[PDB]
RNA sequence: CUAAGCCGCCCGGUGGAUGGCUCGGCUCGGGGCGCCGACGAAGGGCGUGGCAAGCUGCGAUAAGCCCCGGCGAGGCGCAGGCAGCCGUCGAACCGGGGAUUCCCGAAUGGGACCUCCCGCGGCUUAUGCCGCACUCCGGGGUUUAUCCC
RNA sequence: CUCGCGGGUGAAGCCGAAGUCCGCUGGAACGCGGCGCCGGAGAGGGUGAUAGCCCCGUAGGCGUAAGCCCGCAGGGUCUC
RNA sequence: ACCGAUAGCGAACUAGUACCGUGAGGGAAAGCUGAAAAGCACCCCGGGAGGGGGGUGAAAAGAGCCUGAAACCGGGCGGCG
RNA sequence: ACCCGAAACCGGUCGAUCUAGCCCGGGGCAGGGUGAAGUCCCUCAACCGAGGGAUGGAGGCCCGCUAGGGGUGCUGAUGUGCAGUUCGCUCCCGUGACCCCGGGCUAGGGGUGAAAGGCCAAUCGAGGCCGGAGAUAGCUGGUUCCCGCCGAAUCAUCCCG
RNA sequence: GUAAGGUCCGGUGGAGCCGCCGGUAUCGCGGAUCCUGCCGGGAGUAGCAGCGUAGUCGGGUGAGAAUCCCGACCGCCGGAGGGGCCAGGGUUCCACGGCAAUGGUCGUCAGCCGUGGGUUAGUCGGUCCUAACCCCGCCCGUAACUCGGCGCGGGGGAAAGGGAAACGGGUUUAUAUUCCCGUACCGCGGGGGUAGGUGCGGCAACGCAAGCCCGGAGGGUGACGCCUCGGGGUAGGCGGACCGGCCGAUGAGGCCGGCUAAGCGUAUAAGCCCGGGGAGUGCCGUAAUGGCGAGAACCGGGUGAAAGCGCGAAUGGCCCCCCCGUUAGGGGGGUUCCGCCGAUCCCUGGGGCCCGUGAAAAGCCCUCCGGGAAUUCCGAUCCCCCGCGACCGUACCGAGAACCGACACAGGUGCCCCUGGGUGAGAAGCCUAAGGCGUGUCGGGGGAAACCCGGCCGAGGGAACUCGGCAAACUGGCCCCGUAACUUCGGGAGAAGGGGUGCCUGCGGGUGCGUAACCCGCAGGUCGCAGUGACUAGGGGGGCCCGACUGUUUAAUAAAAACACAGGUCCCAGCUAGCCCGAAAGGGUUUGUACUGGGGCCGACGCCUGCCCAGUGCCGGUAUGUGAAGCCCGGGUACAACCGGGUGAAGCACCGGUAAACGGCGGGGGUAACUAUAACCCUCUUAAGGUAGCGAAAUUCCUUGUCGGUUAAAUGCCGACCUGCAUGAAUGGCGUAACGAGGUCCCCGCUGUCCCCGGCCGGGGCCCGGCGAAACCUCUGCCUGGCGCGCAUGCCAGGGACC
RNA sequence: GGGGCCAAGGGUGGGGGUGUUCACCCAUUAAAGGGGAACGUGAGCUGGGUUUAGACCGUCGUGAGACAGGUCGGAUGCUA
RNA sequence: AAUAGGCGGCCGUCGAGGGCUCGGGUAGAAGACCCGGUUGAUAGGGCGGGGAUGUAAGCGGGAAGGGUCAACCGACCCGCUUAGUCCGCCGCCCCUAAUCGCCCGAG
């Protein structure tokens, strides 16, 4: 196989085509899930994928519909309560 | 070792390639300068009075 | 003859150069113009292991928006608040001018002159004792046991450097030593001059023994200062 | 070898075109005086200068 | 009428000496001429012939294109061939002056692990042209930027 | 300085005398013997051999755009 | 009053050419038909290369081409054997 | 200075595709064994405590013709060789101080060196290329046609002789 | 002609050449292990074997066939000799026409020769980003530069790092993700409609089409080490049924085919999270570690991968049958399930380790800040449609003949990525399927020897061989029992030693829905010399020296006791330091700061490391002596040169510390008591006179020291003695478990090492047909005794001898 | 048994330590003789000793180093 | 054996005696030597003898057990069976091939 595909950054799958031939399919590994800014906890509502897959989706299908989507719900409530208490 | 077996490891990148200035295969590609005319390192040509190749070129 | 390792180190070849790109950056204080006549509070964001530092480091985000790297003192807490300035409380992690530190306190990261950035007592598990406070100088006892005088406006941090006690555990393995010294690109393994060749070392020769006394004069030229340099005494006292 | 810069490819092409026999009509014109030229090459034995 | 072998003569093979030849060298009193380049040099890369590989000469107008003058019937290089063409509206050739003159190269708007690529503004309908390196000199503008003309 | 003129020099280059007369050898005369001619030209080369007179050329002369040099004439500047 | 193709410049010629070394750099060998190609038309043999006749040329000088020494090899001849 | 031959010395430049060291980015090592820390469980006695079984996967650990790496003995084959360092059997390491690849840096009295004067392009007690250079030597070798006339010496003094 | 030579006669040749006089010169050849060219004997000889011993029979082609082509049979690799693809090579690629040369033989053949042709991209790679690092401009240094350099500004730097997008069928002699057909995707721009600007459902996690343009900030992803384990999935494989074909007896049975890409739509698993809930004489849970009032059991619910499923898609690919068959074609069927094993290939989570912390940037997504228009209007990340996507590489080998090593080189580069069935733990060994090959390329003959190299066996004895058990042999896998001295308590250890092992007929146990699959036992019968029957596959034990161990070393005669190592200890240095490069500028240690940087010696671990500072060295002081220039004073000079004196730093003299600094640690006077012994013991030359340990030693001359053990026999080995020529405490002393291709001695066993050698197998050797050299070579080549430069094939006197 | 003469046809062996020749020792034997042949015999073998390049110990030297002092390792070309 | 020998026989002044080719080892590296060659048992073949292993394939019966305790499977044992296979040894039988042909040779 080609030296570029000899690297482990590609994932290799042996696929048999309709004509009976055996070919090797290559593709890039998917990125990991997004994490909370503060506690570093996995987030929700943010699908995994490469930039092409992200651009394939609309805006509302990539983040939850609530303020501060970059924080987990616990941190979001923490920040909101702290902010309102400081304001009042 | 040090002989025939070691001579088989010459399949790496060549040390010298063709030079855009003097036309000789003496351009150090890793260091980016010519070992014959000094192209890429000196504005003026690499000439030395103890060297006779530049005179050989013109039969002088 | 040939060159010595100490001579070759002076030419800065990659065999002897520090790999100062694996590290987390330089640890220096905020510019003195910010600290003087004004106290700032910063929040500790993370604590990290610097490959070559001998001590752990920490990131601090200051009220003014500056992110800095500091040597974390023992007991520092992530998310903790620290103060730098003249009006900061006496506590671990705070940086004060030397004239405002009560005598008998342990400090670290002492500036040689006001505003340089800190030069003294930065290794893990070290501290210095503030002995006296005078209008012209502040006396501090350093880890080596020397009482040094500092300008009263020099900045220092209270506490002790984390990571002390390393030497308690033996390295055991030549491989452990290999990784330890490779992390810093320090010359290892090391040869012996007595078993070197005469061309290479003053002590070299077929008979493995120095042919001359090993205490070398301080006036010896480069390439001759090996062994005990300007030794007042030798042996076991 | 698989990936070649254009200039190197052109130089190889020039050498390939250079390597060929002397025309028979040229031999006849010179009256068997010109038979061969110095630039003949065998790929396995005589390598290119580059 | 001795088989192999040895020496000598003749003829033959192998080889390339000797002899003769010379459009090449070497040396020299005297005589002539002595710099080329941003109006882009010298060295080099690649192309260019109907049949064309090397050398030589030329540059996409590519063993050549144009004008004045000299020579006067042949010409298409080294290079003895086939075919064909150019020339008396004066060719070939020679001296003078012009046109074209790819790419790299001081190489210069920015880059070179390949003498190949990527750029920014005016003109132009568009084709396609003209400007933009660094270190300075004499000026102008203002934004005072050594930024622009 | 040349709106102007004259001269010199100055690229290719042009002119430049005298046997292809008989006999012999020869594949082929530049050779041998005989009979001639020019010559300020008998330096040298080619030509089917070794050639003053077969050809180039030499001895000696001629022409030449641009450029350069000198001069005439007119118009100016400057110095003692 | 230089050399005459192992000489003379390294190069009398497709010579700083071919070739050697990563590199700086090093660097050869190689001239001659005849006056004119008139460069062998035709015949027999051979798979071919070429051989034998026959032609050209004053002379094959036959292109593997001016002369063709020596070393070396094959045959005949004379002597020994 | 009749001709040839030195080991060597000096100047300026060229080399880290071999090999030595370090930096950046990557690829790889079948199968089995042993069983460290940690975490526990069961039977009886209970003032103490005895008996039995599990789990767990650490190691510059072990065997191993996996791949890969090395080169101990045969002082085997070969030794105008397949080869200017090779081949066979035997042997050693094989999760680590491991093996390899691409992009980089360190250049000659200098580099690099787990230190053998080892390695730095088949060259290393100071590399290669060209120049000084036709270096020098009391040391070795060579010095080309004929005839004719006379014809030696290796012993005294002085020289780092 | 004494000659160096000259001149004549006879041939070849076709164009120049000579006598005499006087000048000039690269002016005379056997040597220089001389230079250039050519040619000899060696020689029709060596080699064309050893690491993979491969061909044979018919037919064809062609002038010519061991070597070229087709069929069959026999073989070899089969974890690569197969498949794919770098660097390097550069046309070696394909067809046709050929054999002058090349090919280790031949050649009709070819990687050879001649003639024509061959590389098609928006999606693959470069191009983009940045890493180690490099370059240019300013600046400083240099006599100067093309030289050296810190700091700023700019640019480069990966064809295996990051990084937008495509798959399947067919097509050519040679190109395919590139060409044709089918079906898709990304970037930019454009034309409609719509969501939104101005909208909703959930307590919640969240579900949603959820405004447009410009600038900025934040967060995420990009984005990462080593070891180990669980869970989900897919390639691949196994067994059964059933449609077709082949083989088989048109028996049983065996073998072949039964296939399915991107792209679209679609869900859960683990993790995490949300709402209800309110526990402990605890509860729940994992393979394991574990979780809980800081919120557990238990209920519902959200977000979340690899995959599977549906379209793509059966007209496609595959297998089969039939009509036509001079030639060229045309049609009709199957292409369906079940049950297992299962990856090193993917996805996802636990856990453990670091004195080791295992990249950056472009890019992409979201949110938030301000700014700009939008109302008969603005307008998408949503649906439909149209236009444009440049430049360069793309053939082929990829190696036992397409690369490097001069080669069609048994080396190196590339083991760089992958491996069906059986036995088996196994990617081992052996056999075999697919795929490849008969080109690790000269063939033929043969009791056709001797001898050499590889292999097998060998009676009786068993190391008697040899420097030495070199080489070979013995053991060998798995299960059970059973295991010593010593010890750092972990080891030694698979110590040692003993028993069993096949096949067949059944039972029982583990996990399991299963009589599926993989393992674990029991009883009986039975065969052989031999049951790990081939293959694979440790021999063992007891002493001594050295080094603690793993590891490194003289590429090409030394792999070791040498080097390194963790540990010990000593020295310099508080930063503009200590040490170091340089001509300087500046720089390395330094993105450092005494638990640190730099410099020596010893060298795990256990017990310890004694005396000496006179000598050399280093450090501190330096009152005092000496001590250069400069300065001052007097003389001298119409001014100087010059002479005398004063001041006088560093350095030496002088004083003190310093031995895990270099190094040393004798001698006598003596010694008495018992005879030797002299042991305690007292004193002087110079600093002190070797302490604890060890001793004929890797150190011992005499030396094979003496005594004891080992043997029948002992220049050996082990223990001891001390007379230590010439041991000794960090150039360390002593001891030491484990470890060792280190040196060394002994015991059992084993054996052709030997007594004493003998058979057999394959490859050479030998003959025949081909291609075909080299090292070397004064000419030659019989002996005895002599002469001689003292050891003659060649000389002297004899002897012998056909080629 | 001791001494001596003629006589060279044949034999004169096997083992232990040591690189050993030699010498010593063991059991047999009639005996277990001394020498020459380039200290016969490496284009026949082996490579243990000796005599390079690595390394350790003792002694000497300030040192680089040295030791006819020990000790471990260290290549043997052939087509007559 | 350089005094390079003796004797018997055959041939010569076309021709005695040989060589290659042919079937084989009492032999052997090539050469050479030895037997046989239709005047024949040299080799092959057929038959027989004598040997070396150790009782073939096939069939019938049994078999520890299983199975519906049936059919059927079963390592292995027994009889046909001193079997079968092979023979680089021997005897008899011209059935096949030792044939055709070429060459040297004293005068
Ligand atoms: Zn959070
Ligand atoms: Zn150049």
């Amino acid at each position: 196989m080609k030296p570029m595909y000899r690297s482990r950054s590609w994932r290799r799958k042996y696929v048999r085509t309709p004509g009976g031939r055996v070919v090797i399919h290559f593709e890039r590994k998917k990125p990991k899930i997004a994490h909370c800014a503060m506690c570093g906890r996995p987030l929700n509502g943010i699908p995994r994928g490469r930039p092409v897959e992200m651009r394939k989706l609309p805006k509302t299908k990539k983040r939850p519909e609530r303020p501060m989507p970059h924080l987990c719900p616990r941190c979001m409530r923490k920040v909101m309560k702290e902010q309102i208490r400081a304001q009042l | 070792g040090s002989g025939t077996a070691t001579f088989g490891k010459r399949n790496s990148t060549p040390t010298h390639i063709r030079c855009r200035r003097c036309g000789r295969v003496s351009y150090n590609v890793k260091k980016g300068y010519c070992a014959a005319c000094g192209f890429g390192r000196s504005r003026r040509l690499r000439k030395y009075r103890w060297s006779k190749k530049w005179k050989k070129k013109k039969n002088a | 003859g040939k060159s010595l390792i100490q001579q070759r180190r002076g030419k800065g070849s990659p065999t002897f150069k520090s790999p100062s790109h694996r590290f987390r950056g330089a640890v220096k204080y905020i510019p003195l113009n910010y600290t003087q006549e004004k106290t700032l509070r910063g929040v500790v964001e993370e604590i990290m292991h610097d490959p070559g530092r001998t001590a752990p480091v920490a990131r601090v985000k200051f009220e003014n928006g500056i992110e800095k790297l500091i040597i974390a003192p023992e007991g520092l807490l992530v998310g903790q608040e620290i103060y730098i300035g003249p009006d900061a409380p006496i506590a671990v992690g705070n940086t004060l001018p030397l004239a405002k530190i009560p005598e008998g306190t342990y400090v670290y990261n002492i500036e040689g002159i006001p505003g340089d950035g800190g030069k003294y007592v930065r290794a893990g598990g070290t501290y210095a004792l503030v002995v006296s406070r005078e209008p012209d100088k502040v006396i501090v006892q350093l880890p080596s046991g020397e009482l040094k005088a500092f300008n009263p406006m020099c900045r220092a941090t209270i506490g002790v450097v984390a990571g002390g006690g390393r030497l308690e555990k033996p390295l055991v393995k030549a491989g452990k030593a290999y990784y330890k010294y490779k992390a810093r690109n320090k010359f290892w393994p090391t040869p012996r001059g007595v078993k070197m060749n005469a061309v290479n070392h003053p002590f070299g020769g077929k008979e493995h023994h120095p042919g001359k006394p090993t205490t070398t004069s301080r006036r010896a030229p480069p390439g001759r200062k090996v062994g005990h340099i300007a030794a007042r005494r030798t042996g076991r006292r | 070898a698989r990936n070649k810069p254009l200039a190197k490819k052109l130089r190889l092409a020039k050498a390939l075109k250079q390597n060929r026999r002397v025309p028979v009509w040229v031999i006849v014109k010179t009256n068997r005086r010109v038979l061969t030229h110095p630039k003949r090459r065998y790929w396995r034995r005589t390598k290119l200068k580059e």
